C-alpha cells in the first residue's frame, strides 16, 4: 500500500471540479488537529513518520497525458513528479529531505534528481521568464501537463520544463496554501481566461513563510507587521491575523501550539 | 468601526489660506482613496481633491494649482492646503474615505459630517 493520491483533469474542468480538487488536496495535507487563529498548521517535519510525509497528485489533460506530482505535507510544495517509467526530483536542500524522497515512486524504473532546486528564483532563471510574465489558468495547466509528460520522452527542453513547473506549483501548491490564490484560479476558469499572476498573488507566494511565522508568534493574533501588495502593486502592511482568515488556508509549522 | 475626524475650516479673508485635515480610525487597513468633496449652497456636492494609496491625486479643475492634498497612508490621514481662497470656495467640505478588502468586508466608504469654510 501507498501514499494518498488525488486526481484532477483539465479536460472539461469547471469551477466546481477545481474547487473540490483543491479542497481534497488540503484535506490530505493537514490533520485538522493543529489550527491557530482559525488557520490550519501543516505537520511538523521533526519526527514525522516517512509513511505520512508525502501525497501524490495525479494530473491529466484533454490530450489524455498524465503525470503525478509529489507534494511534501510539511510545506505543500512539489518535490518531484513521475511520468511513464521515470521520476524526476528537485535537488533536496538537506540530507534528511534527500533521504525522504527515496521513498517516492519506488515502483519506477528510472529515477533522476535534478542538479537544481525547485524554488521560484531558480525556476525563473531556467525558464528565462518571471512569474509576472507566465500566464496561469486551465489552458496553461493543460499545456504544462503535456510538457512535463514529454520531458520523459525527450520532447521538452529544460526552459519549457521550468516554465511548466512554475505553472503547476502555483495552480496546485500555492492554491492549496492560499484560498485567495485558489480564488484567482477559479475566476480564470469561470471566465475561460489565461493571465499571469498580479502583484497581490506574487507577494502572497513570496510571503507565505513570513506570514506563517508572524501568525504563530503573534500575541492573540497581533503581529510583532508584514508588507504585502494590492493588485495595483501598491504596498500595504498586515498587522493582525484577522484579515488573513479568507486569505491563507494553511501554514508551515513554526513553533509549538498554544 | 470606521470613524472620521475632520479638523479645520471657519471664516477667512479672500486671498488667505487654511488647512483641512481628516483622520480615519477603525480601519485595520489603509485607505484606498481619501479626500474632500464640497457642497456650495444651491449646488450639488462635488469632488474637490482626493488622493489614492498609490499617492495619485485628483483635483476639481477650479481648485487645481490653488489647493494641494497630501496623505499619510500608514496613519490614514489626509490634509488639504487651501491657498488663494476665492468666493467660489465658500462651502461645506466633507471628508470621504474608502477602504478595500479586509475580512469580513469587500470594501466600505465613509463620509464626514462636514466643516464649513466661509471666505469673507
Ligand atoms: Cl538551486
Amino acid at each position: 500500500k501507498q501514499y494518498p493520491i488525488i486526481n484532477f483533469t483539465t479536460a472539461g474542468a469547471t469551477v466546481q471540479s477545481y474547487t473540490n480538487f483543491i479542497r481534497a488536496v488540503r484535506g490530505r495535507l493537514t490533520t485538522g488537529a493543529d489550527v491557530r487563529h482559525e488557520i490550519p498548521v501543516l505537520p511538523n517535519r521533526v519526527g514525522l513518520p516517512i509513511n505520512q510525509r508525502f501525497i501524490l497528485v495525479e494530473l491529466s489533460n484533454h490530450a489524455e497525458l498524465s503525470v503525478t506530482l509529489a507534494l511534501d505535507v510539511t510545506n505543500a510544495y512539489v518535490v518531484g513528479y513521475r511520468a511513464g517509467n521515470s521520476a524526476y526530483f528537485f535537488h533536496p536542500d538537506n540530507q534528511e529531505d534527500a533521504e525522504a524522497i527515496t521513498h517516492l515512486f519506488t515502483d519506477v524504473q528510472n529515477r533522476y534528481t535534478f542538479a537544481f532546486g525547485g524554488n521560484y528564483d531558480r525556476l525563473e532563471q531556467l525558464a528565462g521568464n518571471l512569474r509576472e510574465n507566465i500566464e496561469l489558468g486551465n489552458g496553461p495547466l493543460e499545456e504544462a501537463i503535456s510538457a512535463l509528460y514529454y520531458y520523459s520522452t525527450g520532447g521538452t527542453q529544460l526552459p519549457t520544463l521550468a516554465r511548466s513547473f512554475i505553472i503547476c506549483i502555483q495552480m496546485i501548491s500555492e492554491a492549496a496554501r492560499f484560498q485567495y490564490i485558489e480564488g484567482e484560479m477559479r475566476t480564470r476558469i469561470r471566465y475561460n481566461r489565461r493571465s499571469a499572476p498580479d502583484p497581490s498573488v506574487i507577494t502572497l507566494e513570496n510571503s507565505w513563510g513570513r506570514l506563517s511565522t508572524a501568525i504563530q508568534e503573534s500575541n492573540q493574533g497581533a503581529f510583532a507587521p508584514i508588507q504585502l501588495q494590492r493588485r495595483n502593486g501598491s504596498k500595504f502592511s498586515v498587522y493582525d491575523v484577522s484579515i488573513l482568515i479568507p486569505i491563507i488556508a494553511l501554514m508551515v509549522y513554526r513553533c509549538a501550539p498554544p | 468601526q470606521v470613524q472620521l475626524v475632520e479638523s479645520g475650516g471657519g471664516l477667512v479673508q479672500a486671498g488667505g489660506s487654511l488647512r483641512l485635515s481628516c483622520a480615519a480610525s477603525g480601519s485595520i487597513v489603509n485607505f484606498e482613496t481619501m479626500g474632500w468633496y464640497r457642497q456650495a449652497p444651491g449646488k450639488e456636492r462635488e469632488l474637490v481633491a482626493t488622493i489614492t494609496n498609490e499617492g495619485s491625486s485628483n483635483y476639481a479643475d477650479s481648485v487645481k494649482g490653488r489647493f494641494t492634498i497630501s496623505g499619510d497612508n500608514a496613519k490614514n490621514t489626509v490634509s488639504l492646503q487651501m491657498n488663494s481662497l476665492k468666493p467660489e470656495d465658500t462651502a461645506v467640505y466633507y471628508c470621504s474615505a474608502t477602504f478595500g478588502s479586509r475580512w469580513p468586508y469587500a470594501h466600505s466608504d465613509h463620509w464626514g459630517q462636514g466643516t464649513q469654510v466661509t471666505v469673507s
